[PDB]
């Protein structure tokens, strides 16, 4: 192989050095923005308690006032 | 837990909550107040 190490080996180290120069190239930058995480709960009325208010008397009328 | 029972606080359980609502029981007595006012002025047309 006295013709044929020398371009072999050329071509591995160029190789080589491809591939570290497309591995390290990508690392910077990489993060512009931050994202949070969304968890809210689901928004639906099943069961919802039921609150009654009655007023009455020998009256006609009357007035109310209440709190809801 | 037993203090967040869906993973959110319970509501109304803010010592503010209970400062903002301390005022709404005043509002809710002020129709009475007013019929007593009146009352005042039309005592006073009696005793005219």
């Amino acid at each position: 192989l006295g013709r044929i190490w020398l371009p072999v080996l050329i071509v591995v180290a160029v190789a080589a050095g491809a591939l570290i120069v497309m591995n390290v190239r990508t690392v910077f930058g990489s993060n512009p923005v931050v994202v949070t995480e969304k968890t809210s709960d689901n928004a639906e009325d099943f069961n919802p308690k039921v609150v009654t208010y009655e007023i009455f008397g020998s009256g006609s009328s009357a007035v109310i006032n209440y709190m809801d | 837990t037993i203090t967040r029972p869906d993973g959110d606080p319970i509501e109304h359980s803010t010592i503010p909550y209970t400062i903002g609502q301390s005022g709404t029981t005043q509002i809710m007595n002020n129709d009475y107040m007013q019929t007593n006012l009146d009352n005042l002025l039309k005592q006073a047309d009696d005793l005219q």
